[PDB]
């Protein structure tokens, strides 16, 4: 060759460089990325209470041997567009909504109440062009106070259309189906719906089961075999 | 406070409208100046020769 | 017409040898164009160019390609018109033939076994195989397939050293009958047991999903019916070949089996013309590939 | 960034001797490692060389067969195996650290060095130095020209020609690497030129930490081949 | 009532501006450059492929010795190569894997980065400890950061997601100055090659000329539609182009304060990711994410060549200060240096 001894030592220099990046790039496969996601009002911070400045928060934690990293990224309040594309790639979206903000509103963008917001949030996230094939964690937490108000106020105020009683049972059903109604890609994707309840270890054990689910779904796609 | 925010915003508008502006021909033949006065000097309009290519294989 | 190395056995006497050329003939231009439209829809879509399962699927392609068409040539040369030619040149267009077909056997199990680590280690198949190694495999298993093909061409024949010939190939001993059984039979009892431990834990993990709340079944039903699929395409072509194989080294020996034996190794190009319906039509990415090319 | 040995001594003719050279303050396993001996009234030699993470292991004439040089990334610490010593390996070694990537300075720290004592009882590039001892005088220029046998430049337009500058009592400095370069901490008065074969070290305004012996080391291909050693001396 | 009487100053005030550009409306640039000589039919190869991240590369910078490159990607690495060889000089561990912009010291002894984490952190290359340490975190920000700049060893210039850019100082750790008056967000910037000015465009189609001293905004260019990404100063420096989200390029003039060519092309749509110019900026080459870069005539309005190489869209994109190549980087795993 016509390297001489100092180049022959600057590609074995690369060669352990390369050896590095490969190693470190199989340490960081074995974690699985998810991506918060939300009003803000829904309580994920909560979920982050359930699972165990700077624009983005990662929750690392694990759970049955398997590593995940929680990608918190609302805090950034910028426009969503010029950087979403960066989580293109995460294995899941853990979307978080809060049941007990379906009478609530806000006024001070638009008058309009929080669930229709969350579900324009659902519309633009679960019909994105990057999140095209990344399933989606939907959490719906603080059952117990949307019950305790549900006892009293009706889902009427949200929904116009609601042909059904104050059981909590049947109005979460319909919430479930209207959040799961705004999939346009129920082929290409999937969406597991969750009751956020207060008993440890059951949060984090939807999660483990959702995403052993997807990536066995996405390994399934890649092989060929779907 | 959006009344310091307008007047802000008028007079940054102000300051940008009373600046001189060259003409589009001394402009343009000042951009053709710069391209043909260094057109040898760019390697990428021109196939580089292999020796003085540095990156050739 | 005895025993004891003779030639010219061929039992083809009858108007069979207009069937066997019809069925081969359709076989291999079906085959051929099967084959040549995986070769495109891989090769111009980097989609299906970077997965590393889609070069084990070209692998097949290529190898059920050039079986194709060297099976047909020397079947046709062969049971046709009867052409008799030198121990070295049959020797070396079956070593071909069997270096396609045992390549071909390869690639499916190195399909399985990719099919089978995507389903047994499902975090760790992403850092497993990756397109290099997925190259490795398939140079290795096409090596190992043209050594194979190529040790009865040096000293296997049976005509250097003086051991009992098979009749139905000539020039080939009994003893690399036995050997590219076991061989085959092995790469196939491997394919078996992936597919069949694919379908084990995808209904395991479809009963864990039912029994916790995680799900609404859908994945061990379809990857079943994909599955029963390729493996009763395995069996139907080659269970009564590896039949009449052994039948031939280890049976009586009668004189209508070799009659039986063209016509079940014409599924040879049955399983080379129904590889990419079941290999690359069943993927959804190729499907869409060669949709939108048109 | 620390580099001190430790284990030498008299030992007999024939016998075994280790030295460990202990590195602290700097990343050990990013470090090609090197052992550069000299010998009382001579100059430098290489004597064994290791890379970074063990990846090649270079010997000598001298060396191969009778040495082994290794290293320890998490003790941080450089060894030397040395078997049937004779008499010529009497020497002050050296442990050296080095580094290889494009703009980098190898070479560029030596260790404090150790003393081996022995009682009684071929293709390469040798670096030619007209002059082993100038009297010089402060506040002039002064000029130091290194030859070689073989011509240093390579396809890459590096000529691999290294200035080392050893005060006494005190361990080997580098001063200009590559034969253009400046290295860390030297003043901005050394500077180096060359063409090919013919090399001219200048040295202007000359200070009393001038003093010392001129090396002239190549850096072509291996074993590498210090200079005979030019001391500067004041009147 | 009262900001609104202001309105009917303020846009008046704009059409004075617009009065301005009937100072400037004698003609075109595309009248002018008639009758020249165009550059041709450009066949230029991909000659090294850098191919050690594993991630989506979002940034690179060219070193001014032409020889060095860094590299920034969505992994936690950022990697220094040699492009004359294919050496990586050095790899870098990040603390977040989430940068979308990097640059390359003029000096070359410090490297920079930053995105969602809010942190141009400055890295130093040249030590006596022999690897790469965080020499200064420049925290402050609340957007995205988007661009980042060298202007020495001292002075860097940030543009963040944050509608404001920022010139800060390495030693003291703090902003020396702050520009504000985009109100979309920041994303790309451009030096000037005598250094006194700065042109920067963010997400509300409005490229801003600044002064690194002055610390206001002297000129305003408008005329694209969607999110502007992409600004390159001429080697001359009184005119710069850009791209945007539309599909055009626009080459607007300091001098003349308006736009001067519109690059485009009827088969284009998925805008442009990155932009540069090429020595005496004949040629401008637009990374569009229709996963290739294209060699448009920068006085003729014609597309002289295709970079097309890329499996993924060319995020990023430059060329080295004395021409020799240009490198594109993009969302697969790849660099490639074209010449
Ligand atoms: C033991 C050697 C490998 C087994 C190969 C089995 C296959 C099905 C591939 C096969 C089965 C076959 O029956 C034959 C084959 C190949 O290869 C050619 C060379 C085409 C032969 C030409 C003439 C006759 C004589 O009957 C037999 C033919």
């Amino acid at each position: 060759c016509t390297l001489s001894a100092e180049d022959k030592a600057a590609v074995e220099r690369s060669k352990m460089i390369d050896r590095n990046l490969r190693e470190d790039g199989e340490k960081a496969a074995r974690e699985v990325k998810l991506l918060l996601l939300g009003a803000g009002e829904s309580g994920k911070s909560t979920i982050v209470k359930q699972m165990k400045t700077t624009g983005i928060v990662e929750t690392h934690f694990t759970f049955k041997d398997l590593h995940f990293k929680m990608f918190d990224v609302g805090a950034q309040r910028s426009e969503r567009k010029k950087w979403i594309h960066c989580f293109e790639g995460v294995t899941a979206i853990i979307f978080c909504v809060a049941l007990s903000d379906y009478d609530l509103v806000l006024a001070e963008d638009e008058e309009m109440n929080r669930m229709h917001e969350s579900m324009k949030l659902f519309d633009s996230i679960c019909n994105n062009k990057w999140f095209t094939d990344t399933s989606i964690i939907l959490f719906l937490n603080k059952k117990d106070l949307f019950e305790e108000k549900i006892k009293k106020s009706p889902l009427t105020i949200c929904y116009p259309e609601y042909a059904g009683s104050n059981t909590y049972e049947e109005a979460a059903a319909y919430i479930q189906c209207q959040f799961e109604d705004l999939n346009k890609r129920k082929d290409t994707k999937e969406i597991y719906t969750h009751f956020t309840c207060s008993t440890d270890t059951k949060n984090v054990q939807f999660v483990f089961d959702a995403v052993t689910d997807v990536i066995i779904k996405n390994n399934l796609k890649d092989c060929g075999l779907f | 406070a959006s009344i310091a925010q307008a007047r802000k915003l008028v007079e940054q508008l102000k300051m940008e409208a009373n600046i001189d502006r060259i003409k589009v021909s001394k402009a343009a033949a000042d951009l053709m100046a710069y391209c043909e006065a260094h057109a040898k000097e760019d390697p990428l309009l021109t196939p580089v020769p292999a020796s003085e290519n540095p990156f050739r294989e | 017409e005895n025993f004891m190395d003779i030639e010219c056995f061929m039992v083809l006497n009858p108007s069979q040898q207009l069937a066997i050329a019809v069925l081969s003939l359709t076989l291999g231009t079906f085959t051929v164009l099967e084959n040549l439209l995986v070769l495109c829809v891989i090769l111009h879509s980097r989609s299906l160019r970077c997965r590393p399962s889609y070069h084990f699927i070209g692998s097949l392609a290529v190898a059920d390609l050039l079986g194709s068409v060297i099976f047909v040539y020397s079947f046709i040369d062969f049971h046709v018109f009867h052409r008799k030619d030198s121990r070295n040149v049959f020797l070396f267009k079956l070593g071909g033939v069997t270096a396609s077909f045992t390549a071909s056997v390869g690639s499916l199990f190195l399909t399985a076994i990719d099919r089978y680590i995507s389903i047994h280690r499902p975090l760790a198949y992403k850092r497993i195989v990756t397109r290099p190694k997925a190259v490795v495999a398939f140079c290795l298993m096409w090596t190992i397939a043209i050594v194979i093909a190529v040790l009865p061409l040096l000293g296997w024949n049976c005509e250097k050293l003086q051991s009992v010939c098979s009749d139905i190939f000539p020039h080939i001993d009994e003893t690399y009958l036995m050997f590219w059984i076991g061989v085959t039979s092995v790469l196939l009892l491997f394919i078996v047991y992936a597919y069949m431990y694919i379908l084990w834990k995808a209904h395991s993990h479809a009963v864990r999903m039912i029994q916790r709340g995680t799900q609404k079944a859908r994945m061990d039903i379809r990857l079943a019916k994909t599955l029963v699929l390729i493996l009763v395409v395995l069996i139907i072509c080659w269970g009564p070949l590896l039949a009449i194989m052994v039948y031939d080294v280890f049976g009586k020996m009668n004189k209508l089996i070799k009659t039986v034996f063209a016509f079940c190794s014409m599924l040879c190009l049955l399983n080379s013309t129904v590889n990419p319906i079941i290999y690359a039509l069943r993927s959804k990415d190729l499907r869409h590939a060669f949709r939108s090319m048109f | 960034v620390q580099l001190v040995e430790s284990g030498g001594g008299l030992v007999q003719p024939g016998g075994s001797r280790k030295l460990s050279c202990s590195a602290s303050g700097f990343a050990f396993s990013s470090f090609g490692m090197h052992w550069v001996r000299q010998a009382p009234e001579k100059g430098l030699e290489w004597v064994a060389y290791i890379s970074s993470g063990s990846g090649t292991i270079y010997y000598a004439d001298t060396v191969k067969g009778r040495f082994t040089i290794s290293r320890d990334d998490p003790k941080n610490t450089l060894f030397l195996q040395m078997t049937s010593l004779r008499s010529e390996d009497t020497a002050m070694y050296y442990c050296v650290r080095s580094i290889y990537y494009y703009g980098s300075s190898p070479f560029d720290f030596w260790g404090q060095g150790t003393t081996l004592t022995v009682s009684s009882g071929g293709s390469d590039i040798v670096m030619t130095q007209a002059t082993s001892s100038v009297p010089v005088t402060p506040g002039e220029s002064v000029s130091i020209s290194c030859r070689s046998s073989k011509s240093l430049l390579h396809s890459n337009g590096n000529t691999y020609l290294y200035w080392f500058l050893q005060r006494p009592g005190q361990s080997p400095q580098l001063l200009i690497y590559r034969m253009s370069n400046l290295a860390s901490g030297v003043p901005d008065r050394f500077s180096g030129s060359g063409s090919g074969t013919a090399f001219t070290l200048t040295i202007s305004r000359l200070e009393a930490e001038d003093v010392g012996v001129y090396y002239c080391m190549q850096h072509l291909e291996y074993p590498l081949t210090f200079g005979a050693g030019t001391k500067l001396e004041l009147k | 009532s009262e900001l609104d009487q202001l309105r009917q100053e303020a846009e008046q005030l704009k059409n004075q501006i617009r009065d301005a550009r009937k100072a400037c409306a004698d003609a075109t640039l595309s009248q002018i450059t008639n009758n020249i000589d165009p550059v041709g039919r450009i066949q230029m190869r991909t000659r090294r492929t850098l191919r050690g991240h594993l991630a989506k590369i979002y940034a690179m910078h060219w070193g001014t010795d032409s020889r060095l490159l860094v590299s920034a990607s969505q992994d936690g690495k950022l990697i220094i190569w040699d492009s004359y060889t294919t050496n990586k000089v050095h790899a870098i561990p990040l603390r977040s894997s989430w940068v979308m912009t990097c640059a390359y010291a003029p000096s070359g002894n410090y490297v920079a980065c930053g995105g969602l984490d809010n942190i141009c952190s400055i890295y130093n290359l040249k030590t006596r400890e022999g690897n790469v340490r965080v020499s200064r975190e420049l925290a402050g920000h609340t957007g995205y950061l988007s661009c980042c700049r060298f202007l020495d060893d001292n002075q860097i210039v940030t543009s963040s997601g944050d509608t404001t850019c920022a010139l800060w100082d390495i030693e003291t750790g703090q902003q020396t100055t702050t520009f504000t008056g985009h109100t979309g967000d920041v994303m790309s910037l451009s030096l000037a090659p005598d250094t006194r000015l700065f042109v920067s465009g963010a997400c509300d189609a409005s490229a801003k000329l600044w002064d690194v001293r002055e610390g206001m905004c002297r000129q305003t260019f408008t005329g694209h539609e969607s999110d502007i990404n992409a600004i390159c100063f001429f080697p001359n420096g009184n005119a710069f182009a850009t791209g945007s989200d539309d599909a055009t390029c626009r080459l607007f003039d300091l001098r003349a304060d308006q736009e001067l060519m519109t690059y485009s092309h009827d088969n284009i749509i998925c805008g442009i990711t990155s932009v540069s110019f090429s020595k005496s900026g004949r040629l401008l080459l637009a990374g569009y994410d229709d996963f290739n870069c294209n060699v448009w005539d920068a006085l003729k309005a014609d597309r002289a060549g295709v970079l097309a190489g890329h499996d993924n869209r060319v995020s990023c994109l430059g060329v080295t200060d004395d021409g020799m190549a240009v490198a594109t980087g993009s969302w697969d795993s790849f660099l490639k240096i074209w010449n």
